[PDB]
RNA sequence: AUGAUGAGGUUAAUAGGUUCGAGGUGGAAGCAUGGUGACAUGUGGAGCUGACGAAUACUAAUCGAUCGAAGACUUAAU
RNA sequence: CGCGAGCUGGGUUCAGAACGUCGUGAGACAGUUCGGUCCCUAUCCGUCGUGGGCGUAGGAAAUUUGAGAGGAGCUGUCCUU
RNA sequence: CAAUGGUAGGAGAGCGUUCUAAGGGCGUUGAAGCAUGAUCGUAAGGACAUGUGGAGCGCUUAGAAGUGAGAAUGCCGGUGUGAGUAGCGAAAGACGGGUGAGAAUCCCGUCCACCGAUUGACUAAGGUUUCCAGAGGAAGGCUCGUCCGCUCUGGGUUAGUC
RNA sequence: CCGAUAGUGAACCAGUACCGUGAGGGAAAGGUGAAAAGCACCCCGGAAGGGGAGUGAAAUAGAACCUGAAACCGUGUGCUU
RNA sequence: UUAAGUUAUUAAGGGCGCACGGUGGAUGCCUUGGCACUAGAAGCCGAUGAAGGACGUUACUAACGACGAUAUGCUUUGGGGA
């Protein structure tokens, strides 16, 4: 229940290939055009 | 050409930040800004802020106006570590690395 | 559970102390060493 | 239904007192999964309200919790007494609804969807 | 498990609520009668009812964004 | 004498004790007897499931043949003739 | 013309590092180090050019040695991997208002919940300033923090009878 | 003879942090520049930081400050898969 | 056009070269401090209170030296020189 050997740079960083954060999603505020959440109230503004 | 911001000793682990880092690299600054304060991470504060004094930077030294800029290249690596402990079982400490970060943005208007 | 050094300033100064090592020729002695070291805290 | 995270006394009593609060004050913010789970609860106490006879007034008290509100010109009257006076007809003619749910960005402190959950 | 799979996003029954029902429990509350009382009887298979069936846009799936073809040579028939 | 980084720990093989025997004695016996701490967060190969990328000379939605592969594969009694 | 695999091992010739003696030299017109390069000798190794670097250092002959590291479960110091994994140390919180650059986490309020031969009040031993009021947020708080047993400033313990 | 893993344990408020009930044990830690000339003002930020301007021969000499190697961590890409 | 055959492209990521950064404190240079000695002094301090300490002492104030309630020092004789 030990690491037997070293995890080399190479099988590392490809492991971690899938370990990523997205982009939000966002899109432009229809009232200030600054950008929102979908589906979540425009902080700038507070519309819909 | 190319404006400059560097924050240093940032209090967070260099893999953490450059995960958010990983986004704003080659964006423009509107949408770059956008990303930011919208992903819910802990190093996005602090990262807008960096940008924020670049494009400033680039306003107030070169009259590089701000609706053109794009993070040209935005990375971030290691800082002066603090070394800590926790009290483990059995009389044991296991160690703790308080890890830092050394977080740089270059914006550029694409010309020369 | 019980540890050991539970604490007592009196037995602490009387077992220990300037006028204990001062009562026996080999207490005279571990001052003589710890003046030779330079020891700031001698008893 | 949802659990959120918690036993089943401690989950009776966070819903009433959460549906009593947004009784109170008529819009309060909280995490997606409370408001999704007072919803129903604070939209059948409205019902019970809708009625008005005695029977639906006791079988609401089950719920809500006793608390005093102060309105304009120091006066007093309690939840239930809210409830029955004065959203009892503001909802007489709406067939449901009752309630309307506004997502907003994640909080700091987690990443829990905060939302505001208010009396339509 | 997450991601996937599948049913839906207003030109909408996807989920919540409302209305009706199935199933479950078993005679709600308030009255009136009788009893000194502990209680009983009628209202009234009443009242309540999480996931189960149906109808209804009342509430939320409003706004928007991203990705995604223009089709290689060679030879044989055509 | 498959399998304890899957399990138990009764036997056996630590320290306690006791009986029979041997030894002057300390102690001893594969002679009995009662008691006696079973640690480990899985890196790699392996295996059971479950995603993403790319290739299948355009980009797609659906239906597919089957090269292979896996699973089953047991049997009783009674009656009739 | 003949010989030249080689371990324990014997023999010989040498390359390098510091220092010393003498001789002869190089150096802010840029020394030693450091980095790069497609250069030279049979080897240990030796130069040259270009960058950084901002003062010492080569060469010849000869002398002396703390003279050459890859392994000792070596010592000291840095940095990895396991991995964004395990863990986050017994427990009930919810919401309104306020404060701030920032709030599940700080202040106020309501409701709810836990203890209650005690998580309550005293007083010893022990610790010594952790006590109080302002202010701050690097660090310490297993998260956050505007908060604190943290930091800065200024304060606070009064006996003839205890 | 040694030049900061050396030379005293100690080049630096060292027999001191610290550890132990106590005898006792016992560290780690030098170098900005010639001169402090130690960065007036402006800009982002609550601040830490930074980016200009200025000091200086030099500021990848800016106080953790001479040179600044390797392990290690990143950001680009020429050729590959 | 259709059949048969052949071959790119791809890079989520990886490798190798190269460039530029960080981290870290080797190396080089340096000396405040050590080590081994030589030559000459000297080789007793205490009830006249020692050696070693503890408390104090400054305009303000913790530490280190120095000092002792005459305290961050006093007197005197000489040296010197803002
Ligand atoms: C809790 C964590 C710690 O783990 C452990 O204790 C586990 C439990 C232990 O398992 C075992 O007992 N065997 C498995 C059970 C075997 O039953 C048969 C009946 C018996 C017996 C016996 C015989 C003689 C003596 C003895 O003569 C005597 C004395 O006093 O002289 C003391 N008794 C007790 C004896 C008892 C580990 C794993 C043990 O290893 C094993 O021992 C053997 C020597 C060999 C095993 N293999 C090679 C075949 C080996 O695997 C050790 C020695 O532990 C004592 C592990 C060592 C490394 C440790 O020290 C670690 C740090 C532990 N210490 C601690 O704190 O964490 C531990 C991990
Ligand atoms: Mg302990």
């Amino acid at each position: 229940a030990v690491p037997k050997r070293r995890t080399s740079k190479t099988r590392k960083n490809k492991r971690r290939t899938h370990f990523k954060i997205s982009v939000p999603g966002m899109t432009e505020c229809p009232n200030c055009g600054e950008y929102k959440l979908s589906h979540r109230v425009c902080k700038n503004c507070g519309s819909y | 050409m190319e404006a400059k911001a560097v924050a240093r000793t940032i209090r967070i682990a260099p893999r953490k930040v450059r995960l958010v880092l990983d986004l704003i690299r080659g964006k423009n600054a509107a949408e770059a800004i956008a990303i930011l304060k919208l992903t819910n991470k802990a190093s996005s504060p602090v990262i807008e802020k960096v940008l924020m004094s670049a494009l400033a930077n680039a306003e107030h030294n070169y009259d590089m106006n701000t609706d053109e800029l794009v993070v040209k290249e935005a990375y971030a690596n290691e800082g002066p570590t603090l070394k800590r402990f926790r009290p483990r079982a059995q009389g044991r400490a296991s160690a703790i690395n308080k890890r830092t970060s050394h977080i740089t943005i270059v914006v550029s208007d694409g010309k020369e | 559970v019980k540890r050991t050094y539970q604490p007592n300033k009196r037995k602490h100064s009387k077992v220990h102390g300037f006028r204990k090592r001062m009562s026996t020729k080999n207490g005279r002695k571990v001052l003589a060493r710890r003046r030779r070291k330079g020891r700031k805290v001698l008893s | 239904y949802r659990k959120l995270g918690r036993t089943s006394d401690q989950r009776k009593a966070m819903l009433r007192d959460l549906a009593t609060s947004l009784i109170i004050s008529e819009r309060i913010e909280t995490t997606e999964a409370r408001a999704k789970e007072v919803r129903s609860v604070v939209e059948k106490l409205i019902t019970l309200g809708k009625k008005g006879d005695l029977a639906s007034r006791r079988n609401a008290a089950k719920t809500l919790r006793n608390v005093e509100i102060l309105n304009e010109d120091e006066t007093t009257q309690t939840a239930l007494q809210k409830l029955f006076g004065e959203i009892a007809e503001r909802y007489t003619e709406r067939q449901g609804g009752y309630t309307r749910i506004l997502k907003q960005g994640p909080r700091r402190g987690d990443g829990a969807e905060s939302v505001i959950i208010e009396l339509v």
